């Protein structure tokens, strides 16, 4: 526990970055998440809103 | 492309019972279905076309009913004037069909 | 309508360039996915009534 | 009635269900296959995936 701080920048900046990867799959409310699928899926005039 | 049975093969019962037969398809014909009639020595006449809608001069005893696969044909009461055979006709698709018609069920009548 | 039938398509490749003669005066009007993109997609199960 | 406009005429529809799902496809569109090319940038069409 001596070097618990340059650990906790570490970790700091690593599990931020990593949330940052991870929210990416998130659905914000759309039908998909993947925006390739909401272009296969709709016509483009709701396509703007999605 | 279409195959019919009918059953019972024939049916026998007193003056005053019900008589029913089934005629059951292979695959849904929908409401597109006609029974048929045929006296000894008397070609064959119309009784239900449509399943359900009674033909003309035809008494209101026979009963026909079911949609789709199953279909009965159900006479609230014989007197031993109906004693003959039934028929019944896919009036569907009969592009490759070996019969329109299907199996014969004799009707008998002891009074 | 009340006995309407019900049918599966699987296993073959389904096209919407023919559907015009068969079916003239047609009307395709639908929900859930856009029509004109119909050619570069794939169905699972596909129920014809 | 023919006589009477189209709202007194037959009409005969036909109703498609899809599910509509990239992986189980055993029903997919009229547009051809072409041979895979291997590590090189190319834009793919996998069971409508693309």
């Amino acid at each position: 526990s001596a070097l618990g701080k340059l650990q906790d920048v570490v970790n700091h900046n690593a599990q931020a970055l990593n949330t940052l990867v991870k929210q990416l799959s998130s659905k914000f409310g759309a039908i998909s998440s993947v925006l390739n699928d909401i272009f296969s899926r709709l016509d483009p005039p709701e396509a703007e809103v999605q | 492309d279409i195959v019919m049975t009918q059953t019972p093969a024939s049916v026998s019962e007193p003056v005053g019972g019900t008589v029913t037969i089934k005629c059951q398809a292979s695959e849904s014909i929908s409401n597109w279905l006609a029974w048929y009639q045929q006296k000894p020595g008397q070609p064959p006449k119309l009784l239900i076309y449509a399943a359900f809608t009674l033909a003309s001069g035809v008494p209101s005893r026979f009963k026909g009913s079911g949609s789709g696969t199953q279909f009965t044909l159900t006479i609230n009461g014989v007197e031993c004037a109906d004693a003959a055979t039934y028929y019944c006709q896919q009036t569907y698709s009969s592009r490759d069909v070996d019969n329109v018609f299907g199996g014969g069920t004799e009707v008998v009548v002891k009074g | 309508v009340y006995a309407w039938n019900r049918k599966r398509i699987s296993n073959c490749v389904a096209d919407y360039s023919v559907l015009y003669n068969l079916a003239p005066f047609f009307t395709f009007k639908c929900y859930g996915v856009s029509p004109t993109k119909l050619n570069d997609l794939c169905f699972t199960n596909v129920y014809a009534d | 009635r023919p006589t009477y406009g189209v709202g007194h005429q037959p009409y005969r529809v036909v109703v498609l269900s899809f599910e509509l799902l990239h992986a189980p496809a055993t029903v997919c569109g009229p547009k051809k296959s072409t041979n895979l090319v291997k590590n090189k940038c190319v834009n793919f069409n996998f069971n409508g995936l693309k």
